[PDB]
């Protein structure tokens, strides 16, 4: 409650309809009704368009209703449509993710259950190198641009998490 | 007396703002005329560059 | 590029007060001229063509770009502002050798004035008619006060 | 808790340092001058 | 060494009262740029010029600046003094006599 | 960290007893300094009695001001040498451009540390060591021998204080200070027999040793006033500062057991 | 940084120069750099002689780079020239031993393989012990004097470790 979300709509409000390319927003383990609404008013705004082929953002949304497995992949599922948008369209692309540290605590939900020893804080031993793979994706190369804006929830307001 | 012989001693010292002219504009033009020398290497060889490249 | 090197401080005394921005803005451009002089050689480095006879497989395109830049004239600039400013030091040296022999005139007239003052008369051989010409400043205004005692009485 | 204030090392030992090393050296040039 | 002994001393004097001018000059002198590495020889020229007197009687403010133009100056028309302290590792006598002429020259035209 | 977040408590926990400790002391003091304001402002008030009743007015055209504030050595108070700082600062102002040339005085040393900076061409003496002894007449009589013995024959004087209202309101007063010149000139002054100038110039030096007796005074109690309550101020800050820390140090040490305890158990069970 | 080098040093020098009886250093656990710098110390100042065998001090070493037994036994092996000095002999020994909180480091980066649930702070449940059967040998008897002279490191200047 500290003010991610309002921050991530009011970059999607100042930089993504100013935008020239294409945009994504991954929803991940937030709510549904900030879901809700981001499609009404992406709708309002006519930055979605549901009666031709005009539309400018692609939505992929896992929230906090869902099993730690669909939270655990929405993010990989969001990177695949922006990689293609960057690849094989050449364009540059908008990526907001809100909320990236979900992934990583889905993955703690699961850690356990696949058996493995936890590392500090009960977080999986294989948490940085998880994280790696994912963030890794999320970039520029010289085959296309991909601006990325991540909202990352801190756990008791503790940094060093 | 002391005071026209000090005088007359910074009317000596006057040369320097000349100098100091001369010297902006000699500089200024040998500036220029290095800028346009690597200005046209530059085009050249990027030009030759871009078709190695290619 | 035989340059004049120059005093920093003497350059300061003889500017006056309606272009003291003038010459701290002719002293940062030579600085920064000198700075920007250093930072850039002096000819540029003539590649070989090696790398562009044997790793280009166009048709003569280099070969003609070599031509083409073998027989280039670039513009040199040309001064068309030295000239002008040396006439403008040769006036300024006339009109300042004119003022030195004005000041040598008055520095003369100084050292007559020095040496009739160290040759006065001693005091005790001295009338008044002496003093009032030695220091003219100790004559009764004999004008201005025409009765005796010649001054204010308050000045006695 | 003797010396706490300067073992903490804050914006209290570190003013408190300093006038230990102001009024010293004032001693210190005072009681020199006099040597 | 020679400098840095004079001026880590000078310094920690600073920081347990933080003379202080001198040691402001001296913090002033430890900043930085990035990517720009000096030579051995230039900062000792530096340090000289800081530790000897000649940055107190400038404001902690253009200090920066003044080193820029120093070390320009320095690399302009002194490069025998430099190429001196890099043979011979140490400072002479008659080149610490060399440089502090130097600095006090620039000092003086700054 | 457990080991910063007592550090931390063991210093503000020192910070509050030293100030309550001062608070007392300033309230001892204080009791003192307001015992002995009452015959200190009898005699005070009385020896302004006279240009009251002879209405002196002073000069609306004289060249020479002197400016005394009147302070302390000591800080801790709160507004005290501020306000008398503040007041010096403007009255130089407003008369300076008004052409009049102006002398300060500090008596204290804060006042003087204060002004130092931007009016030191504007200063004739300051005055050190007032605060930890209250003051006495020898006191008074010092500061208006050397304000005689300066050779700076002012026109008219000011002397800025801070007037005691209460425990908790003290207010920075202005009073004037009138010349031979002024009083003798007066045309009230006519009804007062048997006067030439070498009795009012008596009186003059004496009422100007009397006048910065009863700032003295009024100064002392309202500084120990304000200092007592600064530093009830400043306990309070302390303890409120202690209980928030102690929160934070009971969450940290059983953050801590847990993360052991999390330890060890996590150890265990990879046997 | 504290100085427990430089004055164990300073001790070598004083004491070990003022004494004639066959002192010991035993460097558990420590740099390198060190031990060579205190091996041509001792070279320098006459203590150690390489021709002309009349030197006064043995030196043992094991040093950071070696695995944790060597670590945690090189404190015994130097406990025992100590102890052949003093008990076959009857002399009286200066023994040195920087660092000896190394030897009890090195236990513990073995004890979790060893089969051992940890204690606290991460040490070994055996930490007392294996320090006391170590530590009641260099001792002084009425056989022999053993001085003994032991840098501890202090992790984090703790001191309740
Ligand atoms: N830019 C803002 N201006 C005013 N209030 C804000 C702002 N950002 C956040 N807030 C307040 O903080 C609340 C939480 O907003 P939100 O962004 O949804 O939290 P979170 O950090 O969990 O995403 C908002 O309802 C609002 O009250
Ligand atoms: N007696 C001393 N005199 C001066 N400096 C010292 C002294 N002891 C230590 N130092 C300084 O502290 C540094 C640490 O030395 P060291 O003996 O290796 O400490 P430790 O072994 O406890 O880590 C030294 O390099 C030195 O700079
Ligand atoms: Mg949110
Ligand atoms: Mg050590």
């Amino acid at each position: 409650g500290v003010g991610k979300t309002v921050l991530i709509m009011e970059l999607i409000n100042n930089v993504a309809k100013a935008h020239g390319g294409y945009s994504v927003f991954a929803g991940v383990g937030e709510r549904t009704r900030e879901g809700n609404d981001l499609y009404h008013e992406m709708i309002e705004s006519g930055v979605i368009n549901l009666k031709d082929a005009t539309s400018k953002v692609a939505l992929v949304y896992g929230q906090m209703n869902e099993p730690p497995g669909a939270r655990a992949r929405v993010a990989l599922t969001g990177l695949t449509v922006a990689e293609y948008f960057r690849d094989q369209e050449g364009q540059d692309v908008l990526l907001f993710i809100d909320n990236i540290f979900r992934f990583t605590q889905a993955g703690s939900e699961v850690s356990a259950l696949l058996g493995r020893i936890p590392s500090a804080v009960g977080y999986q031993p294989t948490l940085a190198t998880d994280m790696g793979t994912m963030q890794e994706r999320i970039t520029t190369t010289k085959k296309g641009s991909i601006t990325s804006v991540q909202a990352i929830y801190v756990p008791a307001d503790d940094l060093t998490d | 007396i002391d005071t026209e012989k000090s005088q007359q001693a910074l009317v000596q010292k006057r040369h320097y703002l000349f100098d100091v002219q001369r010297n902006n504009i000699a500089m200024a033009l040998e500036v220029t005329y290095r800028e346009r020398l690597y200005r046209v290497y530059k085009e050249v060889k990027n030009r030759l560059d871009y078709h190695i490249s290619v | 590029l035989a340059l004049k090197t120059i005093d920093w401080v003497a350059f300061a005394e003889i500017i006056p007060q309606n272009q003291k921005a003038i010459a701290s803005s002719l002293k940062s451009w030579n600085e920064t001229l000198t700075s920007r002089l250093a930072a850039l050689p002096e000819n540029p480095p003539a590649i070989d063509w090696a790398y562009y006879k044997a790793n280009v497989a166009k048709a003569g395109l280099v070969d003609d770009f070599e031509k083409k830049f073998n027989a280039l004239k670039v513009p040199v600039p040309e001064d068309k502002y030295t000239a002008q400013v040396d006439a403008e030091e040769k006036e300024d040296v006339k009109s300042c050798a004119e003022w030195v022999s004005l000041s040598k005139a008055r520095i003369v007239e100084y050292e007559k004035e020095m040496e009739k003052m160290k040759n006065l008369i001693p005091f005790d051989q001295m009338t008044i008619e002496d003093l009032n010409e030695a220091f003219p400043e100790t004559k009764l205004d004999k004008k201005k006060y025409p009765y005796w005692p010649h001054q204010p009485i308050e000045n006695l | 808790g003797a010396g706490s204030i300067r073992e903490a090392g804050g914006a209290f030992g570190k003013r408190e340092q300093a006038e230990e090393e102001r009024y010293f050296r004032a001693q210190s040039r005072e009681q020199l001058a006099a040597l | 060494k020679q400098v840095a002994g004079t001026m880590k001393l000078e310094l920690a004097q600073y920081r347990e009262v933080a003379l202080l001018s001198r040691g402001v000059r001296l913090t002033e002198l430890l900043k930085q740029g990035q990517y720009s590495p000096m030579a051995i020889e230039e900062q000792v020229a530096v340090i000289y010029a800081g530790v000897r007197g000649y940055l107190d009687k400038l404001e902690p403010s253009k200090i920066t600046k003044f080193e820029n133009a120093f070390l320009s100056h320095v690399v302009s028309q002194h490069q025998a003094l430099l190429g001196t302290i890099r043979a011979d590792g140490k400072i002479s006598e008659q080149s610490d006599a060399k440089l502090k002429e130097i600095v006090t020259n620039f000092l003086a035209g700054f | 960290t457990l080991k910063d977040i007592t550090r931390r408590l063991k210093s503000i926990k020192n910070i509050q007893k030293i100030t309550k400790s001062m608070k007392m002391v300033a309230a001892a003091k204080y009791a003192r300094a307001e015992r002995e304001l009452k015959p200190a402002r009898i005699y005070g008030l009385g020896s302004l009695a006279l240009y009251e009743k002879a209405d002196i007015k002073g000069p609306e055209d004289k060249k020479k001001h002197l400016l005394i504030g009147v302070s302390s050595d000591r800080g801790l108070c709160g507004a005290i040498h501020s306000s008398i700082a503040k007041q010096m600062k403007s009255e130089v102002a407003t008369l300076t451009a008004a052409g009049k040339e102006v002398m300060l005085v500090g008596i204290g040393d804060k006042i003087r540390g204060i002004l130092y900076r931007t009016h030191s061409d504007q200063f004739l003496v300051a005055f050190k060591e007032v605060g930890r002894k209250p003051p006495t007449f020898g006191d008074a009589s010092v500061i208006a021998l050397e304000l005689l013995n300066s050779g700076y024959e002012f026109d008219e004087g000011s002397i800025i204080f801070n007037k005691f209202r209460s425990v908790i309101s003290y207010k920075t007063e202005e009073k004037p200070i009138f010349s031979l010149n002024t009083v003798a000139s007066a045309d009230s002054m006519s009804i007062y027999d048997d006067i030439d100038a070498d009795v009012l110039q008596n009186y003059q030096e004496y009422n100007l040793a009397n006048i910065i007796y009863y700032s003295l005074k009024e100064s002392t109690t309202s500084e120990q006033s304000a200092r007592m309550t600064a530093m009830d101020n400043a306990s309070k800050n302390a303890s409120e500062m202690i209980d928030k820390l102690t929160l934070t140090f009971n969450r940290t040490r059983q953050a801590v057991i847990t993360k052991e305890l999390i330890e060890i158990i996590s150890g265990a069970a990879a046997l």
